[PDB]
């Protein structure tokens, strides 16, 4: 099958409260992606940061340990707010050094905040990811009264996804990882 | 950042332990159909069946991804069971959330 490395974007924003813990939820999913990416391919490298707190933190660089990526999601912090630019670059880079060049690059985002970007900003942020051959998956949930928030994030995917390789799904509040499991992202 | 030797002691916290029916990795070694939180002597399939001694209430389990050790209904209690990874990279502990 496949052989990838993925970089996670985890929302540790103060929003992921409201709305189990959206944190709580948001933990499970990455959990069983995690599983599901390392179990198909012992090769696979899977890396995690989060975007909020007090600013951008990688707590592992892509690693095929499951051990290593599941520990470093252990007693997250939540608090700030995203910052989805900062997140997405580092994102890239970490890829973009990988060991293993055979590696497909993959970025995948849980947008649980309110977006305060402009589709310009975003279509620009697409493109250069696009040029730099990293597919994006998407996970938009808690709708904090942001109408705006939907438009820019499928602007985002517009920008990036090339072969049908970047996806976006949208969760409504009333099963985070029973949704993905069926979902491109999980397959 | 937990070590015994070069074992990883890597906590869960799950909403629920029908979670781990959709984990690539630990739907091979869970056995659902047991009740109480059980720990493997080895890594053949469906291999967590041994009873863990005066579990604290919300502990679901305990996966060790290598080695093999003692296979014994209530002899190990959870802090017991950190010094026989004997080989395992990582210890998994399975936790009920809240």
């Amino acid at each position: 099958p496949v052989l990838e490395a993925t970089m996670i974007c985890i929302d540790n924003s103060e929003w992921m409260r409201n709305g189990p813990s959206r944190l709580q939820a948001q933990t499970e999913a990455v959990n069983l992606l995690c599983g599901a990416k390392t179990q198909s391919n012992p090769e696979n490298t899977v890396g995690i940061l989060t975007m909020a707190g007090k600013g951008v933190r990688v707590l592992t660089t892509p690693t095929s340990d499951l051990g290593k990526i599941l520990a470093c999601m252990h007693g997250l912090d939540v608090g700030g707010e995203i910052n989805l630019t900062a997140a997405i670059q580092i994102a890239q880079l970490a890829l973009k050094h990988r060991q293993n060049k055979n590696q497909r690059q993959r970025i995948i985002v849980f947008a649980g905040s309110p977006i305060k970007y402009e589709k310009k900003a975003l279509e620009i942020v697409g493109k250069r990811l696009k040029k730099n051959s990293v597919s994006l998956d998407i996970v938009n949930f808690g709708e904090d009264d942001d109408e705006e928030k939907p438009q820019k994030l499928e602007a985002l995917l517009t920008a990036v996804n090339n072969n049908d390789g970047s996806h976006i799904v949208h969760v409504p509040s009333g099963a985070l990882s029973d949704v993905l499991l069926s979902t491109p992202v999980f397959t | 950042e937990e070590f015994v030797g070069d074992m990883r002691i890597v906590n869960v916290n799950l909403s629920n332990i029908d979670i781990l029916k959709k984990h690539e990795t630990f739907k091979k070694y869970f056995d659902f159909t047991l009740t109480g939180p059980r720990y493997n002597g080895n890594i053949a399939e469906f291999a967590m069946i041994w009873k863990i001694k005066n579990p604290p209430l919300n502990l679901l389990g305990v996966f060790f991804d290598d080695g093999t050790r003692d296979d014994e209904d209530d002899k190990y209690i959870l802090e017991e069971l950190k010094q026989i990874g004997n080989g395992a990279k990582n210890m998994y502990i399975f936790w009920q959330y809240e």
